[PDB]
């Protein structure tokens, strides 16, 4: 299931987003 | 660690709708070649299709053939092909779309022969893709409309939401629609771009790839300085990317197009370009 | 054989209202810029007055400074500020209209007022195609023959088209750089302008060379095929040719020390000690 894991990686990245903090990533790449 | 690439997608079999943009003269157009072009080469039993909203008419130029108001069979294969052409919010954009959906399928049907897989070049002016919320605030007023005529601007909505559903389900399913976006290696790409991604998240839209362009590679002065602009970035890139297709793409000198220089580009779209390798047939289109 | 600066025009007095795009990252964004900047500088009596459509906010970020709904004074200067139906032509106009009000509240409610104001088409090109629409709008008016509307658009644009349509206060510079796309996309460009009858006298070419890296030389080549392509027929043209410094270039200091060259046009063996400045 090749595929499958993509799409983990994908909600990975989106927990990240929710986690991560848009806002916070923003302002630190900023 | 995943792939650098699109093969994995120059594959596809489900995904039936591609979208590509990137704020910027970041150069996507020929992105939204260069792909549509792996792709009917490795499926050619695969009628595609690649059209633009971009007024320019960028495609054909970037062509050196022109293309217009209906689907026409690229010069030099047979499986690809191109075609040019309320005060609310979400609206204009969907609609916009919409007519597209049925001035598609004329264009199958008439045609007769169907299409397979269909690729975009969302407007430099980015995306109308604002619409996908749409039908959410337009839930909550539903009922307030509602709660008070407990027919026309009911039926719209609905008719709306029903479209979105339908195409939102085929769409808002990872496997037969998903978003490469090409954006460089610059403060105002990245920012921006990275923007870009937000929205598109905001829309519930999965999206995977990440095509980066006109890169350096000095391995004159002012190069290998500029080089490292591009540098510090393609990191930062990689660093807050690790999941993603975050494509590298290597810089041929000035003006390619000719479906020739074209295809023999877009093979690096697979096996990623290197530089010290694949160094060879870069000088190539640059004549 | 004219001039190739702007110069001619840094130095305007006549002129409340510049037009500038090019459709494409040709970058013309700090074009919008790096002309809002020469002219202040050699006519600090004048408020002057540099905003833009681009959602992207571009702008303040070309600044590394922020920008917004409300005339900011540059951080540096005291004159020059920033500030970020189904038929055809109309959006465009009423999308412009607004803004005219949004702006006279600015000045006044400000109260210090503005002299030459500046433009930055949105990367989506120019909306301001509407003028070419209200003469259609007049002979259908006829042929049909509601009053009130169309006596307004009409009185607007005349406002808009006089003051627009006199070579002298408003006209129109663009940017596009030396390739196919641009070119003709650019090329173009002129024709609606033309189109709009609007005068229009300036080309910026933009990210050129110089190679005098293999690819490099090559590349300039392409360039060169290009630039003369240009100089031949633009016979009568401000065609400004403009170098490429290395790299993010921002910061009213970089800004401005590039700016210059809007006027003594750079040239690389002399003036070429003044680039790598900006490219660190
Ligand atoms: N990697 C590259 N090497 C050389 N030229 C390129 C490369 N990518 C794009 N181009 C050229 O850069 C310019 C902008 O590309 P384009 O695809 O039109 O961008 P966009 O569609 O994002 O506006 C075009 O003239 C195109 O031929
Ligand atoms: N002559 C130049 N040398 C180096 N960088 C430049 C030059 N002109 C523009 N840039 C950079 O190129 C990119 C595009 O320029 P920009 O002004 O944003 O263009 P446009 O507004 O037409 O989109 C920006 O990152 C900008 O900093
Ligand atoms: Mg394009
Ligand atoms: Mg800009
Ligand atoms: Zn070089």
């Amino acid at each position: 299931t090749e595929a499958e894991k993509r799409r983990l990686l994908r909600e990975r990245r989106q927990k990240k987003f929710s986690n991560g903090g848009a806002s916070s990533r923003l302002n630190k790449i900023t | 660690t995943v792939e650098p690439n699109l093969h994995s997608l120059i594959t596809s079999t489900t995904h039936k709708w591609i979208f590509v943009g990137g704020k910027g003269g970041v150069g996507k157009t020929t992105s939204s070649c260069s792909i549509a072009i792996q792709m009917a080469l490795s499926q050619p039993n695969k009628q595609f299709l690649l059209i633009s909203t971009d007024p320019a008419h960028n495609l054909s130029d970037a062509f050196g053939e022109k293309f217009g108001k209906d689907a026409r069979k690229v010069t030099g294969m047979n499986n690809l092909s191109c075609m040019e052409i309320g005060s609310i919010p979400g609206i204009d954009e969907a609609l916009s779309f919409m007519e597209v959906m049925k001035h598609i399928k004329r264009q199958e049907q008439g045609e007769g022969e169907t299409f397979d897989t269909v690729i975009f070049d969302t407007a430099p002016t980015g995306h109308t893709l604002r619409f996908l919320q749409l039908p959410n605030t337009l839930s909550k007023l539903l009922e307030k409309f509602g709660e008070i005529t407990n027919v026309d601007i009911s039926g719209k909505l609905n008719e709306l939401k029903a479209n979105v559903e339908t195409i939102r389900q085929q769409f808002t399913d990872p496997d037969l629609t998903t978003f490469v976006c090409v954006c460089i290696s610059e403060f105002l790409s990245l920012y921006e771009t990275e923007r870009l991604i937000q929205e598109l998240i905001s829309y519930d839209m999965d999206v995977n790839s990440i095509i980066v362009n006109q890169l350096l590679f000095a391995e004159c002065k002012r190069c290998q300085a500029r080089w490292k602009m591009q540098k510090k970035y393609l990191d930062q890139i990689d660093e807050l990317y690790e999941d993603f297709h975050v494509v590298k793409m290597p810089l041929c000198a000035g003006e390619i197009r000719g479906l020739n220089n074209l295809t023999k580009f877009s093979q690096f779209l697979n096996k990623e370009y290197n530089p010290i390798t694949d160094g060879k047939v870069i000088y190539e289109l640059e004549d």
